[PDB]
């Protein structure tokens, strides 16, 4: 869902 | 939950090395990059370190004298600056990408060692100005009050400047009625803890 | 090529309750086609503090941040709006693009309190006799309680322009009257000081109909 997708994108953008 | 704890203020002489630590908590340290940013009273991105491999990447302006490292088991990132120069004087921040900034670490590069201030009078329509010039001390900070805190209205204590000499100076001033000059004492109270200097300077016409 | 970010306005004088708008323009699109997020964040920074995230992915308010803060825009043009600005919002604000390295910051917007124009009260201070013993002379020019911040302070020595050897410091905006104060300090060797008779600082400011000069003659 939208909430889960936002968390995914958020943290993926901070990856090594 | 997320925290980045940086080491305290640093005072260094030209040519020295400084090592600044950034201790991370509240998330998996090795999953997300740590970035470093320099701020001189705007912001400049210095680069990032890969917290999994330890590989650093430096911005163009930070390529020779700068080193990022890790102590991964302690969830800690380090910034080293070698061959320090006056232009390195700044606040340095670690950051968990764009999400969270550390509290920052200040760095002052100066040839100076601890030194107490000299305090000189700034001697005085119906408004007079008077003050104290607090000159040639190291390091920050000094505190200044007037009449032991009893005089606060109209007081301006300027931020210190790091002079060409590598020593700080500032002025503290106050405006008062011209007619108070004969009926009242004005004394500036200057404290510089690192040198145990405490001076109360009476300022007269 | 490095992504450039242009932030405007560099300064904004506000009144409590007003709508405040600031903008960020990038030289390249910050939109990631793979996830349709814009890689731009907005921060607030108060004096002596670290930056605090306000909005991320351009338009997503950070949890805990008051709803008066709103981000918008896409591609190359972004804005941060404060819908009903508060005294506690006085701070610097800046944008950050993290689309590609090197990450780049806008030049910032500094929020201040607006007030009526106020001319500075100007005072000049000779070096003390005590200091002169040291072999150095500091001459200080004080501009007291003025608004706006913009001011021109010109030193003159024996009636000639002296543009070197001086430094300016400014106070934070006053909590009671919203003015600034400024010092300009001229540093000379005792020898250079005693070679001249007249010392003057001439101040130009929007609040003054013509520049004011405060001066002294050595020996008066
Ligand atoms: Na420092």
């Amino acid at each position: 869902n939208a909430q889960e997708l936002l968390e995914l994108d958020k943290w993926a953008s901070l990856w090594n | 939950q997320i925290q980045l704890v940086q080491s305290g203020p640093e005072l260094k002489k030209p040519g020295e090395t400084v090592k600044i630590s950034c201790k991370a908590s509240g998330y998996t340290f090795t999953d997300y990059s740590v970035h470093w940013v320099k701020q001189v009273p705007g912001l400049k991105w210095m680069g990032w370190i890969n917290t999994e491999t330890g590989e650093p990447t430096y911005a163009d302006d930070f390529k020779g004298r700068f080193a990022f490292s890790l102590e991964s088991s302690a969830s800690t990132a380090y910034l080293e600056i070698h061959n320090l120069k006056n232009e390195d004087t700044a606040t340095y921040f670690c950051a968990l990408g764009w999400l969270h900034w550390g509290l920052g670490t200040t760095l002052t590069v100066s040839s100076a060692s601890t030194k107490g201030p000299s305090v000189f009078p700034l001697a005085p329509g119906g408004t007079a100005a008077l003050g104290c010039l607090v000159k040639d001390y190291f390091p920050e900070p000094v505190t200044v009050s007037w009449n032991s805190g009893a005089l606060t209205s109209g007081v301006h204590t300027f931020p210190a400047v790091l002079q060409s000499s590598g020593l700080y100076s500032l002025s503290s001033v106050v405006t008062v009625p011209s007619s108070s000059l004969g009926t009242q004492t004005y004394i500036c109270n200057v404290n510089h803890k690192p040198s145990n200097t405490k001076v109360d300077k009476r300022v007269e016409p | 090529l490095d992504i450039q970010l242009t932030q405007s306005p560099s300064s904004l004088a506000m009144s409590g309750g007003q709508k405040v708008t600031m903008r960020c323009k990038s030289s390249q699109s910050l939109l990631n086609s793979r996830n349709e997020r814009n890689y731009l964040a907005w921060y607030q920074q108060k004096p002596g503090q670290s930056p605090k995230l306000l909005v991320y992915f351009a338009s997503i308010r950070e949890s805990g941040v008051p709803d008066r803060f709103i981000g918008s825009g896409s591609g190359t043009d972004f804005t941060l709006t404060i819908s009903s600005v508060q005294a506690e919002d006085l701070a610097d604000y800046f944008c950050l693009q993290h689309y590609n390295t090197p990450w780049t910051f806008g030049g910032g917007t500094k929020l201040e309190i607006k007030r009526t124009v106020a001319a500075p009260s100007v005072f000049i201070f000779p070096p003390s006799d005590e200091q002169l013993k040291s072999g150095t002379a500091s001459v200080v020019c004080l501009l007291n309680n003025f608004y706006p911040r913009e001011a021109k302070v010109q030193w003159k020595v024996d009636n000639a322009l002296q543009s070197g050897n001086s430094q300016e410091s400014v106070t934070e905006q006053d909590s009671k009257d919203s003015t600034y104060s400024l010092s300009s300090t001229l540093t000379l060797s005792k020898a250079d000081y005693e070679k001249h008779k007249v010392y003057a600082c001439e101040v130009t400011h929007q609040g003054l109909s013509s520049p004011v000069t405060k001066s002294f003659n050595r020996g008066e």
